[PDB]
């Protein structure tokens, strides 16, 4: 019935999918203040209420439709600049096993505005281009330090992203669980 | 770099018979069938380097 | 001194930085190589002029030179981006300039990158060259150690810690080694100038470019071009090389199996086999026994048994050749040999030495014999011990050796030998006048069923999946007539060597079909194939 | 050459040019003739190759002008060896007299390219050439009651190819 | 900017050898004007085993003295005309091009990607799919696909020019009183004729020569090719032009005389080309066709 | 400079006369003619078309190379068969 691939996880696209259902702020450029949206997902006085130049929040993929268009601009998250990503980068090096506290979002957030808003950043983008990256090979390495403690228990986790788990979710759990098979097998 | 001058047409021949020791850093014209040949190899031009062909 | 560091920054700085579209190409590619531990890293000329064109000017100019700097940048590279120990990376270039015949090589290239190709021809086998070593001073007994890098250096004299004039030995016992390999490259043959032998070369690689190659084949090569000592004033010529260029699916047997419950599958292979050639069925029936043979087996007390098939033809020079290419392993031959050897083996001289002919180099596969009349005098006795015990063995002039000989032997010729064969059958003619119309016809069209490589592969899949057993029924029919034809003859020979040859062709048969037991409907068409006559 | 060419007999005019010191024997000037002027190499990667060069064989009685005539091709012809292949390469060559060295021409017959392995060495050759031999029947005079293979020390595919 | 095909691409060298307008002035299809190609590079300065390496790997230092070699050597072989300006594009560090190699890029696309009535179908159908092959490489994410286009412009160029030696060679072209006839009956390949595109092509290159070689006789040109699947000849009605560097412009009269002829004749014909100055004509008609057609005063 | 060709017209014959050779060797019971015959017709054709500078082979081209393989092949056979070959064989030795 449902495809083998999406037995016991989720696809990239719908990771994609669930990080789009965010809020997001946002300059417009026209007003609809006094038809209208009547929305059912969603707040639906925002969207009848903006005015020119105003800022205002609205879900992301409302944000990425309109910014299709020249009706709207996308203002960038504060986390996303080169000085807190240099700050970030810092903590990482400086405590060699705790994962800094970067947003759940933030590898999918990126590699979305880089393509659809790349007008609107006020860094130059090809330094953010560069800090990312830096910031994705620390973490891997610190991974793979961690995966010398699968056991017959128990895990903790902290500040890994959303997409960087789900990378990793078919490998631990599946080698974890054959520990404990083992393991409960000589109990019995 | 540089150009060098080919001499043909010298009027007189030895065949390797007639060559003496009054012969020695004079011009001379030969003929005959080559025996043997090496394979070519560069070889040092001044004694900063600089090469040329030798056979 | 400050121009070491500025080099080696800015290579780092490509490294870290060379994006095309949205990916880190280099980044990626050194993180990958690390995790299968690999330590090197393949650059691309035209990314390097693109990125910026006076590196790869200084590249260019002084290559023995610059390229240890850039190998060290790797290094300092590789630690950040997998460490919060490693050796010296090797760096491999890719590049699309103009290629260099063998031929024109000459003095005006001397220490310049070079990119030429033509054919392997010889392969040394690997040595060891020092790359971190250490030192002991014999006098004072002090201790150091030095890093060599392997471009174009000899032990210091310049003694520490008088001192002497020569105090110093190495510490084996603490140094650090890499592989190195010697090579030749031959000029392509479709260059040459005609009534000359081609000109070669000789080449060295060392680390991962080592054991990449094998005698025979062509090759693209990218090094640099140089000199060593070894007439005045007069040196040899090589090269460093820094780059080279040169079971069955699912879906396949899907196919075999479609084909193995096909109702007349037989049939199809028959008539698939030298198509051209009028009528003789049962020879080209008999050639599909000879491609799939019988059933090895070994028993408890050691003895074992054959599992080949022989076959005697007596238009035929054409069926050996169409053999030899649908077989998965082939070898052709006139009745004189290749060499003294003759088919079998001999003994020649100055000690003496032993070689074998076309019995010995066929092992494993099938052999086909041209004119089997042509055969020598010693090859007329030693076929014997190769047909009966896949076996030939010498004892002279102090050799004393046996050689293996297990291969399936098809054969012709225009006797007591026609005994070790299998199947004999005598070729047929017909004269159709269309028939040679045809062939003048197509023989002009060149002047102006199943497929083979389809079948081979069938054959091949056979040979490996199944190996089939008889089943009682066949036992009896088999054993009442034997003793029925033997009982005939006697009232009017028949022998055990003859019965255990019908059991394989019975076999031979069973095979196509991938049944795991033979039938009564196999034994019954190998005693109508039996009929050699 | 045009101007020749285009007169009638131009054929046969140059097989009586061929080997002019030497009366009579006609059929062989021609065969001689055809040979030096050869034909054209065709191949289909589709199984099957033609070469351009003609091969001739001669049976020659004793002092019947054999060898002067091969001595008058090695004067023709652009390039040849006289008797190595390898200096035959697109030329000529040629065989006065006559088991290695048939043993090589059998390779030689049925390949056009040479291959030859040593010590673990590999390396390939081109023979690519037209062949003009000529041998004595089997002793001192040739016996036209019986077919060739009596009269000569050959094998079946050298009198085919 | 510089009227050599494709410099960026290939080498300096083919740059020259190649170029339409090269050809017209030092007439490369013959050996007196090679050595002229050779003495010029001679005397610029260049080493020829140089000129021929592939521009991206030339040396840096012959790269930036170009511009200021062309200056002192172009005069003296009366080929001033080389210089020029024009547009440039580059983007991140995949190199730079100008329109006027992208333009030769497209173009080749078009001619090269990949009883009667049914073949004409195919033909008309496969020649539709290149615009689509086309339409794609105008993205700058897929500049794979134009690399193949470039490459494609090289071997077209190449087929063209020992087409033209041939026909100069061998002189077919035919020197009739108010216009030029040349018609191809045979060649290496006579199936790239086929193409529209790739007539024009040869055209273009046939009217240079003709433009240069001598200073008379500004003539109408007529080109045909044979097909041996149709038996019929896809004939081009052909302007002349003036030289470069030289006023109202000229017009294409073909169009009403094909018009003409074709309403009168019994000959079996076909006229559905955008350009009207292209039609095809069964093999026994051309003769025909070509009579009434100079026997008119419309020409 | 010359490098001949065929033309496809009279390949008909050259296919019906190497037929008939077969047939006629095999009636005999000689040694049979073959494929390598067969090419060496053409490829001395391609020879005599060379020597007068035609980019054509010739009827009289095939002609004159069945006559030279045609009487190389009966030279080389027993005396009895011998005479069999030439009296059957004289409209390709002597005629055409
Ligand atoms: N027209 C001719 N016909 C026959 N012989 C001739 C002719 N003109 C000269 N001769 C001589 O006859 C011989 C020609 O045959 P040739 O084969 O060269 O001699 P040969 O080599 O000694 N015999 P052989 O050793 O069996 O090859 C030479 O001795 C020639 O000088
Ligand atoms: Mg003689
Ligand atoms: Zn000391």
């Amino acid at each position: 019935s449902l495809p083998a691939h999406l037995q016991q996880t989720f696809s990239p696209e719908e990771i994609q999918f669930i990080v789009e259902n965010e809020p997001i702020k946002i300059f417009p450029r026209i007003t609809t203040r006094q038809t209208r949206w009547q929305l059912i997902t969603t707040d639906d006085k925002a969207l009848n209420n903006m005015v020119a130049m105003r800022s205002t929040e609205v879900v992301l993929w409302i944000a990425l439709l309109l910014k299709q268009q020249s009706k709207c601009s996308i203002v960038a998250p504060q986390w996303l600049t080169t000085k807190e990503l240099d700050r970030k980068i810092q903590y990482e090096k400086t405590h060699p096993d705790r994962f800094s506290e970067l947003p759940w979002n933030w590898l999918v957030l990126a590699r979305i505005l880089f393509n659809k808003a790349k007008d609107d950043f006020h860094d130059p983008i090809h330094e953010l281009r560069g800090k990312i990256q830096d910031l994705r090979e620390i973490r891997q390495i610190k991974v793979l330090k961690g995966l010398k403690y699968l056991n017959e228990s128990h895990l903790q986790l902290d500040n890994l992203s959303l997409l960087e788990i789900n990378e990793l979710r078919p490998f631990i759990t599946e080698i974890m669980d054959k520990l404990r098979e083992i393991h409960t097998a000589s109990l019995t | 770099s540089e150009i060098h001058v080919r001499i043909s047409d010298f009027p007189t021949i030895y065949s390797l018979r007639e060559l003496r020791e009054s012969n020695l850093s004079s011009l001379v014209r030969v003929t005959g069938v080559v025996t043997r040949r090496t394979g070519v190899f560069p070889q040092l031009k001044y004694v900063k380097t600089v090469y040329r062909n030798y056979q | 001194d400050d121009d070491n560091t500025e080099i080696i920054k800015s290579f780092k700085n490509f490294i870290l930085e060379f994006r095309l579209d949205s990916q880190f190409i280099y980044r990626d590619q050194l993180r990958n190589n690390i995790l299968v531990k690999n330590y090197s890293l393949t650059v691309n000329m035209e990314h390097l002029i693109g990125y910026n064109e006076d590196i790869y000017k200084k590249l260019s100019d002084e290559p023995s030179d610059i390229i240890p700097l850039f190998e060290t940048a790797i290094t300092q590279v590789a630690k950040r981006i997998s460490i919060l120990s490693l050796p010296t990376f090797q760096l491999i270039l890719n590049s699309n300039a103009n290629q260099i015949p063998l031929r024109d090589l000459d003095s005006e290239h001397v220490s310049k990158i070079v990119r030429l190709s033509g054919i392997i021809i010889s392969t040394s086998v690997l040595s060891s060259r020092a790359t971190y070593l250490s030192i002991m001073c014999r006098n004072c007994r002090h201790t150091t150690s030095i890093t060599i890098n392997n471009f174009n250096v000899s032990l210091p004299r310049s003694c520490l810690s008088n001192c002497g004039p020569d105090p110093y030995i190495i510490i084996h016992e603490s140094s650090k080694f890499i592989d190195q390999q010697f090579l030749k490259l031959q000029e392509i043959p479709e260059l040459v100038p005609v009534g000359e032998m081609p000109r070669n070369l000789t080449m060295t690689c060392d680390r991962y470019l080592t054991n990449k190659v094998i005698p025979g084949t062509r090759v693209t090569i990218v090094g640099i071009y140089s000199i060593y000592n070894s007439g005045v004033a007069i040196r040899t010529p090589y090269i460093k090389i820094l780059g080279i260029q040169s079971m069955f699916t699912e879906e396949e047997e899907e196919e075999f199996l479609q084909l193995s419950r096909n109702p007349k599958l037989y049939e199809i292979l028959t008539n698939s086999i030298a198509p051209s050639i009028f009528g003789n069925e049962d020879i080209k029936k008999a050639i599909v026994c000879l491609l799939m043979g019988g059933s090895k087996k070994i028993l408890p007390d050691g003895m074992r048994l054959r599992g080949d098939i022989n076959v005697l033809l007596l238009a035929k020079s054409q069926l050996l050749k169409f053999v030899e290419k649908v077989s998965p392993i082939a070898v052709y031959t006139s009745g004189k040999g290749s060499s003294a050897a003759g088919l079998t083996a001999s003994v020649q001289r100055r000690e003496f030495y032993l070689e074998g002919g076309a019995m010995v180099l066929a092992d494993g596969g099938v052999v086909c014999i041209d004119e089997f009349d042509k055969m020598r005098d010693e090859d007329r006795v030693a076929i014997h011990e190769a047909m009966e015990q896949q076996t030939i063995s010498i004892a002279k002039a102090g050799i004393t050796t046996v050689l293996n000989s297990r291969t399936s032997v098809l054969a012709a010729a225009n006797t007591t030998i026609l005994s070790r064969f299998d199947m004999i059958f005598i070729v047929k003619d017909d004269h159709n006048e269309e028939r040679d119309i045809s062939i003048a016809n197509h023989v002009i069209n060149i002047h102006t069923e199943i497929s083979i490589e389809k079948m081979k592969r069938y054959i091949t899949y056979c040979r490996l999946k199944c190996a089939p057993r008889l089943s009682p029924q066949a036992a009896e029919k088999l054993s009442s007539n034997f003793v029925t034809i033997r009982k005939q003859l006697l009232i009017n020979p028949i022998t055990i060597r003859q019965l255990e040859a019908i059991i394989r062709i019975t076999e031979s048969l069973a095979k196509l079909e991938l049944s795991p037991i033979a039938q009564e409907r196999h034994v019954d068409e190998a005693i109508r194939l039996f009929q050699a006559s | 050459f045009r101007k020749i060419s285009r007169d009638r007999g131009i054929i046969d005019k140059i097989i009586s040019s061929m080997a002019p010191s030497i009366y009579g024997h006609r059929d062989i000037k021609t065969a001689v003739a055809c040979s030096l002027f050869g034909g054209v190499p065709k191949n289909v990667n589709g199984k099957h190759s033609i070469r351009g060069d003609i091969n001739v064989l001669l049976l020659g009685d004793p002092g019947t002008a054999k060898s002067q005539i091969l001595k008058y091709v090695e004067k023709t012809a652009h390039r040849a060896v006289f008797a190595a292949l390898v200096l035959a390469d697109k030329g000529v060559c040629l065989i006065d007299e006559f088991d290695q060295d048939r043993t090589s021409i059998h390779e030689a017959m049925e390949q056009q390219s040479i291959s030859i392995s040593k010590a673990g060495i590999v390396t390939t050759l081109q023979a690519r050439c037209s062949i003009i031999a000529a041998a004595n029947p089997n002793g001192g005079r040739y016996n036209s009651t019986l077919p060739l293979a009596q009269n000569v020390s050959l094998t079946e595919p050298i009198l085919s190819r | 900017d510089y009227y050599l095909f494709l410099l960026r691409h290939s080498s300096l060298y083919d740059s020259f050898y190649y170029s339409n307008y090269v050809n017209a002035k030092l007439s490369l299809w013959n050996e007196n004007g090679k050595k002229r190609l050779h003495k010029m590079f001679a005397r610029m300065g260049i080493p020829l085993s140089t000129a021929q390496e592939t521009w991206l790997y030339m040396d840096h230092s012959i790269k930036r003295e170009l511009g200021i070699i062309f200056d002192k050597n172009l005069d003296r072989y009366g080929l001033q005309d080389i210089i020029r300006d024009g547009f440039v594009r580059t983007l991140g560090y995949r190199g730079s091009i100008s329109a006027s190699e992208f333009v030769e890029a497209l173009t080749a696309l078009l001619e090269v990607g990949n009883n009667s009535a049914q073949k004409l179908t195919n033909l008309r159908k496969r020649w539709v799919s290149n615009f689509w092959l086309s339409w794609d490489a105008l993205d700058d994410r897929k500049v794979e696909l134009l690399n193949r286009g470039i490459q494609l412009a090289q071997d077209l160029q190449r087929a063209i020019f020992n087409t033209g030696v041939a026909i100069l060679e061998k002189k077919l072209i035919k020197h009739l009183r108010i216009y030029r006839l040349c018609v191809l009956q045979d060649g290496p390949d006579l199936d790239l004729y086929r193409n529209p595109l790739t007539l024009l092509r040869l055209g273009n290159w046939l009217i240079e020569c003709c433009a240069e070689s001598e200073d008379k006789q500004l003539l109408p040109m007529v080109l045909a090719s044979i097909d041996e699947n149709t038996d019929t000849y896809l004939v081009a009605g052909l302007t002349p032009r003036y030289p470069r560097g030289l006023k109202k412009p000229i017009l294409n009269n073909f169009s009403m005389a094909f018009q003409q002829i074709t309403a009168e004749t019994d000959a079996k014909v076909r006229i559905d080309n955008f350009e009207s100055s292209i039609i095809e004509i069964r093999r026994e008609d051309l003769s025909p066709f070509l009579e009434k057609l100079t026997l008119s005063g419309l020409l | 400079k010359i490098y001949p060709k065929l033309h496809q017209m009279d390949m008909d014959k050259v296919s019906r006369v190497y037929a008939d050779l077969r047939r006629e060797s095999i009636s005999t019971g000689s040694f049979p003619i073959t494929v390598r015959h067969l090419e060496s017709i053409l490829r001395i054709a391609e020879s005599f078309a060379k020597m007068r500078l035609s980019e054509f082979v010739s009827s009289y081209d095939l002609d004159r190379a069945i006559k030279v393989v045609v009487d190389s092949f009966v030279d080389a056979q027993k005396v009895s068969v011998r005479r069999q070959l030439r009296r059957s064989f004289a409209i390709y030795t002597l005629g055409h």
